């Protein structure tokens, strides 16, 4: 389930393997778009938060 | 080059290249002015000697 717009749910993800390949290909994903980085090369940069 | 898709990052890199290029030309122009004034001083010193 999902919460309300003013009650937007928030979570933090840490200490795992940033494998976006399994998700990006699956599902039609009608709208998907990134801002500061290319949505095609997520898999070669390391994050902290 | 490692974060932006290359079909779009050319705008940013061209802006940065133009900025650095302008800075380098500014340095060259200042060097020309100072070299001219030093040549004038050197001619004066040669006349003195």
């Amino acid at each position: 389930r999902f919460a309300s717009v003013y009650a937007w749910n928030r979570k933090r993800i840490s200490n795992c393997v940033a494998d976006y390949s399994v998700l990006y290909n699956l599902a039609p994903f009608f709208t998907f778009k990134c801002y500061g980085v290319s949505p095609t090369k997520l898999n070669d940069l390391c994050f902290t938060n | 080059f490692s974060r932006l898709d290359k079909v779009e990052a050319e705008v940013q890199i061209d802006r940065l290249i133009t900025g650095r290029l302008q800075s380098l030309q500014t340095y060259v122009t200042q060097q020309l002015i100072r070299a001219a004034e030093i040549r004038a001083s050197a001619n004066l010193a040669a006349t003195k000697m």
